[PDB]
């Protein structure tokens, strides 16, 4: 799992064949409607290759209800995890490449050129830019949502401290394999 | 009554440039040419680049030791009443010179988008 | 007329009908069998797994041709139009032999991304003016 | 995305792509008489070619696939060839070329042409 | 096309459905549809109301 | 006495662009060309596709965003004094430069046909 | 031409046969229907027997195929070019 | 407030030339081109080399017979606000003419440095 997620973090893990392992005897293995009941009970499972070795059928933590109370699908999958760590230390390493110590201004002020001064609205440029990079590497969606919701602001309590608001669109993994076959008689 | 055009901001990493008046900008997208047989049929598409063209003075804080090495840069090419389009990874284009007083810069890039 | 490949659960095992094995002489089995088996992976070409070993049959080298189709390449990938133009690719290179024969006249395949997590692929076969009204069916579920 | 592979060794497809191949004739024209024509004889092999560019921005990372994508081309056996124009075909090269033009520091422009590598033996053996 | 509601929702393994059709509708796009209505008498153990439209795709 | 001409207006959709001064409209039909040997001999046509062009002031309500994407409208060269010319189903042309502030628009079509 | 002598046999035997070839070319904005269209042309310019061909220049005919090409520039997203010759077929 | 730009001097082996206004000087780098196959591919480098072109008003100190025969020389591009670029070995360039009262000079050279 660790070299899988390290190589590709949005990337399903149907099919990984754990290497030099016995599986259990035949008269053991869960069954579909088994592993399929015990899918829901945030236990992951595993299936038997054509040969000896067992891989793993589809990974799964155990969050299977919201903070309220109700049934949350959200933190299921072990890709959003991975995805989500994989974002955040993009935009914490983005920032620090960036803008590692620079003056904090107000947005309309104008200062002299080649000074260090950030406005709330270049670190919102800079956040769309690496949206893009985040899209052409393959890991978010939608780009236009994120443009519409993305919000950055000053804190107008604390004199230095920028608030954002991000609300990125990961992208998703094909569980499903629909074939439709059309005969034209 | 909005205010329609002046002159146009451009920021490469955050830094504005003061160019001079006259900067142009061709967005990235299909161009479309003609196919004309014994009569017309359509159109025919060709992709294209986008690009960001200005002139600065001379003399600046930015001067042209650091504008010939730009290979990967964050432009934003502002007009007044909005209308802010980002070009994401640009590099420079084929010939600064330091004609009279003015450096022309082209900057150009393989994406542009609204902001 | 040999035996039916029946879809339940996800998985096509053949099913009785009255006192034998339901028969089907038509173009239904010879194409969810062309379709729905491993075929030998080339050298080149990459696997999903993170074994080696590439799957097939050991038949192969007896049958003159290879047996099924390439689509176990995708067992898991993320919703790019790489992994629907591939299929497309596989789905055709599988289903070519029967244009090669007379028995299909032409095919048509297109690779869509239905409903969040869904690999859609639309095969039309143009059957001759000789082709026996092939079957029809849609996979069921059971317990 | 203009990402065409012989043997998983990526390359950039530019200028001109060509697929060619027809009937063979054989022209029948009788002395003294006017009325001509021609006689059908298989189809010969279809003779695709492309043309493809390796380039980057570091000008050693260009040299390094270019240096595979030749090992690649010069490999004894056929390939899966992918483009974005003829599909996916296991195909036999024929040649290839590689440009540059010691002006451009990126640039290596490739010229292939592949023939299909079909097998079959000329008696056809039956029972 | 096929409907959400195929897979049921008690399912989590990856399933690859499969369908099979024999009509001549190509595209699969909602051209300017055409519905064509029947009437006709229904022998006994018909098993079905009278006097309601039923939409029938194959002769069995 | 009737007013001759003046500023032309263009309408894509049903929509007005105000186009400044300098529109033109090229119709469809067949270019006549002279063919000659010993002694001038006659005509010989060539096929041509109708084409209209002219320059849209930056920072409007309409964008280049929704400028590009333009591959099915209906077109009407307003004259004045009436006289308009409607473009069949017309589609953006060979490229869109915001210099100054203005943005060159050129919508090629298949047919224009006089209402 | 007969040596050492101005003058000069010419004599005729039958007509050769008629060459005739042509371009054409088949773009869609669909940019997936151009190429089933031209995967289409292709299978039928490759097929055994003789066809008939409809032209503007020629008309209705029965003819042979000898080769042809689909020279897409990259570039061109929509645009295949044939370029066919053509012999008649004997009967 | 700085002073931008002006009359830029020009300064072989130490000592001035007078050049008249319009002095330019394209710094030596790499050239950058675009590569355009289904999309837009990156950006592929070309060489160049320094240049600085004035103009002498005629019948100074410093006539064509010195000037043509400039070799191996230093040249000093500086600008009014400092920022002086430097030729370390340049060489006189295509053709001198002294038409009106301008000698136009060109001296290429195969690295600028900035001071």
């Amino acid at each position: 799992a660790s070299q899988a997620l390290s190589i590709d973090p949005a990337r399903p893990l149907q099919t990984l064949t754990l290497p030099g392992r016995m599986p259990p005897a035949v008269g053991d293995r869960f069954t579909w409607s088994e592993r399929n009941a015990l899918l829901f009970d945030g236990i992951s499972t595993f299936n038997v290759n054509d040969g000896g070795e067992m891989q793993i059928e589809r990974m799964i933590t155990m969050y299977r209800t919201n903070k309220y109370g109700d049934s949350d699908p959200s933190y299921l999958n072990v890709n959003t995890i991975a995805t989500l760590s994989y974002l955040r230390y993009s935009l914490r390493t983005r920032i620090t490449q960036k803008f590692p110590n620079y003056k904090l201004a107000s947005d309309g002020t104008r200062f002299a050129t080649g000074q260090a001064v950030v406005t709330p609205s270049v670190i919102k440029t800079e956040l769309l830019a690496l949206f893009e990079e985040w899209e052409n590497a393959g890991l978010v969606e939608d780009f236009d949502t994120f443009k519409e919701e993305l919000y950055v602001a000053r804190n107008k309590d604390d004199k230095d401290r920028l608030d954002v608001l991000c609300g990125p669109n990961l992208i998703n993994q094909f569980r499903i394999f629909a074939a439709q076959v059309q005969f034209i008689l | 009554g909005n205010q329609r055009q002046g002159v146009a901001f451009i920021r490469v990493n955050g830094m504005e440039l003061e160019s001079m008046e006259g900067a142009s900008f061709t967005p990235s997208g299909i161009t479309r040419e003609e196919v004309t047989g014994s009569r017309v049929y359509g159109w025919k598409g060709k992709p294209r680049a986008a690009k960001v063209e200005c002139k600065i003075p001379g003399g600046g804080p930015i001067g042209l030791d650091e504008i010939i090495d730009w290979e990967n840069i964050t432009v934003e090419f502002q007009a007044d009443t909005g209308e802010t389009w980002m070009l994401a990874n640009a590099w420079q284009a084929d010939e600064p010179k330091n004609d009279g007083g003015e450096i022309s810069l082209v900057l150009m890039a393989k994406q542009s988008k609204r902001i | 007329t040999d035996l039916a490949i029946i879809w339940t659960n996800g998985r096509g095992d053949i099913a009785q009908d009255g006192i034998d094995m339901l028969t089907d002489d038509s173009l239904t089995t010879d194409v969810t069998i062309s379709l729905f088996t491993d075929r030998r992976a080339l050298d080149s070409d990459t696997l999903p797994d993170g074994s080696d070993d590439r799957r097939g049959w050991w038949g192969d080298s007896y049958r003159d041709r290879p047996i099924g189709s390439r689509l176990w390449l995708l067992s898991r990938e993320k919703a790019t139009p790489d992994t629907l133009e591939r299929a497309r690719g596989y789905a055709e290179e599988a289903l070519e032999w029967l244009k090669t024969a007379g028995r299909v006249s032409a095919i048509n395949v297109r690779a869509e991304q239905l409903h969040q997590g869904w690999l859609y692929l639309y095969i039309a076969l143009t059957l001759p003016d000789g082709s026996v009204i092939p079957y029809e069916f849609k996979a069921a579920f059971n317990g | 995305t203009g990402k065409g592979t012989f043997r998983n060794v990526p390359f950039l497809v530019i200028e001109e792509q060509k697929q060619a191949g027809g009937r063979r004739l054989v022209k029948r024209e009788y002395p003294l008489r006017d009325t001509g024509g021609v006689n059908d004889l298989g189809k010969k092999l279809r003779s695709r070619t492309f043309s493809a560019c390796i380039l980057n921005s570091n000008a050693e990372t260009a040299r390094d696939e270019a240096g595979a994508l030749m090992d690649a081309l010069d490999a004894p056996g056929s390939g899966e060839l992918v483009h974005p124009d003829f599909g996916t075909v296991d195909v036999m090269v024929d040649s290839w070329e590689c440009r540059t033009k010691a002006d451009e520091l990126n640039y290596y422009a490739f010229t292939v042409t592949v023939y299909p590598s079909l097998q079959d033996t000329a008696p056809d053996a039956e029972t | 096309d096929i409907s959400f509601n195929a897979i049921p929702s008690d399912v989590r393994v990856p399933l690859t459905y499969i369908e099979f059709d024999n009509s001549n509708a190509v595209s699969g796009t909602p051209a300017p549809r055409q519905r064509v209505l029947m009437f006709g008498q229904s022998g006994s153990k018909a098993s079905a109301a009278p006097n309601v439209p039923v939409r029938i795709r194959s002769g069995s």
